[PDB]
């Protein structure tokens, strides 16, 4: 069982630029952050292959906003896309999108299929917040 | 009771025995937890005199 | 036997004492993976002997920190294999403030 | 002037006269054993009218002890130096937090 | 002056990140620029010491045993600011 | 030099004593004993690397048997976690996104670089619950596709921890008698 | 030549020690890197020693 996506190219799961704005430039000269750690999850997808599209991984309480970037390419027409963060979807903003988090355990299912041909490509995630 | 109540909760002990067991990276070691011990110990039993 | 708090089987031969929830023991296997609940990390997780040292030192002192006024669960905190005074006479012989009171201080 | 007389700056690095002297004139642990009681004087002094950080003397003086003791070692005066290491030291641990979420 | 070997790095740090910018605190310039030239001097006495004290040593002794430990356990004991019994 | 390759087979046969990996026949065929008494390793690049090679051959023909959940098989794939980390270690001392921009915009990055093998685990959603099963034991040296054991299972792959650093409470939080 | 000791030199300098008894040279090659008997021995004299010992000294 080995199917590298054809329809998405690149993901990137990084943290929100607007959270960071407020980490390390204070706001009205107020006290830095304890801390500072920010991480971007890049998921190849040509090395990646269909019927293993489950991934998870843990953040820390304060990243509670992330931007999931995707870049599909290799379609190169007009083709639906969408993610359902705990089945709720959301908007997007290549294409950026912003999402929120919460205090438990969540997964977001980001979607995208072909309109011309019907070839659907899923991939998930789970995204550990530690209380 | 303040030098030890500041000490690393994550603390641990490597002991040249180990080599005898051949710890790989992703098992437990035995006696991991030898330093924690014997530092709870002095520190439970300061807490426990009256 | 200790069971385990997560994954409910038997510890083999080693525990995984947590010491905020002192009633709480979790196996090896629940550990590497760890299995156990977000609230606690693994940092205050003591690994135990399944079958007088510094573990049973330990656990004499938690049992007497756990429970003051009884002394028979005392021998079932630290598992059990010897009468129930030795533990009394341990506890009231430990030089614990000796090494501090130095420090300070015809018939023939 | 500077830069290469600061990297290798520690503030263990002023001998005086007293060490010259006895070194020379040989009988080293005249010297050791007593600032070790210049040491435990001046800390059952520190006990008593209770007070901590100790004082920059007696930080002086474990100076010199150690440089005297390190440096009799170092031109193989002492037969078989005395090994009585713990055989382990002190090393931090990773956190295996939780994988799965609380409940309330 | 700076009483550790830590407390020197950041007084570099410091020297380092003011002297970007000159004329606009001239007596912290000043300042360190004193510091460093007394710890160079401090350095470089330490440094032509260390070999009249391996040049004026003395062969005639031997540091015994039982002895040593008496002074090493003595050392060890004393600076991890516990009591060491009177011998 | 040579004192390296006594020493690694001092390891081995004190390490194999339960995973019986130097004794097994490979191609007539030569055991990795029988390459140690008569000298066909070296201390050259090329003597490392033909010992890496050979322990690596023969585990991976030991793993496609003993076939999935052994203790033949797991100790086994320990032995070349160990074996491998040992010889690479001793070798080695012998012989743009939104946020991108603006942090190597405002900081200055000193990096690091590794690369670790992923983990797998099944995870399902049976009725009204999503959970996930224990860290499969697959080796890493395994070709064998998988199974799906129930054709519903969905294989979900565990990032390693990136965080070399992490915090921890003081040991005043490990006690506070209560 | 570093002068700060970190967690594989400290593991390092231990099994020289057990080893090698005196023999400085032998012990700073296994830690190369550091100084031969200028920073091996300053790293002996402050490690710590079994409490069994010092029990059996400072009681006799
Ligand atoms: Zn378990």
């Amino acid at each position: 069982e080995y199917k590298p996506y054809k329809l998405i190219q690149q993901i990137y799961i990084f943290s929100s630029k607007n959270l960071y704005s407020q980490a390390t430039k204070p706001l009205l000269g107020s006290r830095p952050s304890c801390n500072q750690n920010w991480v971007e999850y890049i998921f190849n997808g040509n090395e990646l292959s269909q019927n293993e599209n489950a991934f998870s991984f843990m953040l820390q309480p304060m990243q509670t906003f992330l931007t999931l970037q995707s870049h599909l390419t290799s379609s190169l027409k007009d083709t639906e896309t969408l993610l359902t963060i705990n089945k709720e979807p959301v908007k997007s903003r290549t294409e950026i999108f912003d999402i929120r988090l919460s205090e438990g355990l969540n997964h977001l299912m980001f979607r995208c299929e072909d309109k011309i041909s019907h070839e659907t490509e899923f991939m998930n995630f789970w995204i550990n917040v530690l209380p | 009771i303040n030098e030890l109540e500041r000490l690393p909760a994550n603390l641990g002990t490597y002991s040249l025995d180990d080599c005898l067991e051949f710890i790989t990276k992703d098992d437990l070691s035995s006696r991991m937890d030898t330093f924690k011990i014997k530092a709870l110990v002095e520190l439970k039993s300061l807490k426990l005199l009256t | 036997v200790y069971i385990c708090h997560t994954c409910g089987n038997e510890s083999i031969n080693v525990r995984y004492h947590n010491l905020r929830a002192r009633d709480t023991n979790l196996c090896s296997r629940c550990f590497q993976e760890g299995h156990f609940g977000a609230n606690f990390q693994s940092s205050d997780f003591i690994r135990l002997e399944n079958n007088w040292s510094d573990q049973e030192m330990l656990l004499l002192l938690e049992g007497i920190e756990m429970y003051e006024d009884q002394w028979e669960k005392i021998a079932d905190h630290v598992g059990g294999h010897k009468r129930v005074e030795d533990c009394i006479e341990k506890f009231l012989s430990l030089p614990i403030e000796d090494n501090y009171i130095r420090e300070v201080v015809g018939s023939k | 002037i500077k830069l290469q007389n600061l990297y290798n700056w520690t503030p263990s690095n002023y001998i005086g006269d007293d060490e010259i002297e006895n070194f020379r004139n040989g009988t080293p642990d005249k010297l050791v054993s007593d600032s070790l009681l210049k040491l435990k004087r001046l800390r059952k002094e520190r006990i008593l009218n209770k007070v901590l950080k100790p004082t920059t003397e007696e930080r002086e003086l474990y100076f010199k002890v150690k440089r005297i003791l390190k440096e009799v070692i170092l031109a193989k005066k002492v037969s078989k130096v005395p090994i009585n290491n713990v055989r382990a030291f002190p090393v931090l641990q990773t956190n295996y937090n939780g994988s799965i979420p609380v409940v309330r | 002056k700076p009483r550790s070997s830590a407390q020197l790095e950041q007084l570099l740090y410091r020297y380092r990140a003011i002297q970007n910018h000159p004329k606009e605190n001239k007596l912290e310039i000043k300042a360190i620029e004193d510091t460093f030239r007394n710890i160079s001097r401090d350095q470089d006495i330490y440094e032509t010491k260390l070999d009249t004290l391996r040049k004026s040593i003395d062969k005639g002794f031997q540091y015994d045993e039982d002895l040593l430990n008496k002074h090493l356990v003595a050392l060890q004991l004393l600076e991890k600011d516990t009591d060491v019994p009177d011998y | 030099l040579v004192d390296f390759l006594v020493n690694v087979q001092s390891i081995l046969n004190a390490a194999s004593v339960k995973c019986h990996v130097v004794d097994e026949s490979f191609p007539v065929l030569t055991t990795i004993n029988k390459r140690f008494e008569n000298g066909e390793y070296e201390p050259i690049q090329g003597g490392f690397y033909k010992l890496y090679h050979d322990i690596k051959l023969v585990c991976t023909i030991l793993i496609h048997f003993y076939p999935q959940g052994t203790r033949n098989y797991q100790l086994v794939d320990k032995f070349y976690k160990f074996s491998s980390e040992l010889l690479l270690r001793e070798c080695c001392r012998i012989g743009a996104t939104e946020l991108d921009k603006i942090i190597s915009y405002d900081f200055i990055k000193i990096s690091m670089n590794y690369t670790v093998p992923i983990s797998q685990t099944y995870q399902i959603r049976t009725k009204d619950m999503d959970l996930f099963s224990s860290i499969i034991s697959k080796s890493n040296l395994d070709k064998r596709p998988h199974e799906l054991p129930n054709t519903n299972f969905k294989i979900n792959n565990v990032l390693p921890q990136t965080d070399i650093e992490n915090e921890a409470p003081r040991l005043g939080f490990v006690g506070a008698n209560t | 030549v570093k002068k700060n000791w970190s967690d594989q030199e400290m593991l390092l300098l231990l099994e020289g020690i057990e080893m090698y008894e005196d023999q400085w040279e032998k012990i700073a090659d296994h830690v190369g890197g550091h100084k031969r008997v200028e920073d091996c021995i300053e790293k002996f004299l402050s490690l710590p020693i079994e409490d069994n010992y010092i029990r059996e000294v400072v009681g006799s």
